[PDB]
């Protein structure tokens, strides 16, 4: 299941993964704590995200 | 927007 974006979101390191609103993400890994590893299927992009600024999507 | 959460517990 994949997810989407509910807010943009700027990169504050890295290995973070910057995304916009509406944007299609695969959940890579959500072990780890409150940021999870997401790639965008939107852009090919891999890093790690706020959970809380993206939900389920279809 | 929602505050950020802090960051994962890093790994050793």
């Amino acid at each position: 299941m994949t997810f989407v974006a509910l807010y943009d979101y700027e990169s504050r390191t890295e290995t973070d993964l910057s995304f916009k609103k509406g944007e299609r993400l695969q959940i890579v890994n959500n072990t780890e704590g409150d940021w999870w590893l997401a790639h965008s299927l939107t852009t090919g992009q891999t890093g790690y995200i706020p959970s809380n600024y993206v939900a389920p999507s279809d | 927007a929602p505050p950020l959460p802090p960051r994962n517990r890093p790994r050793l």
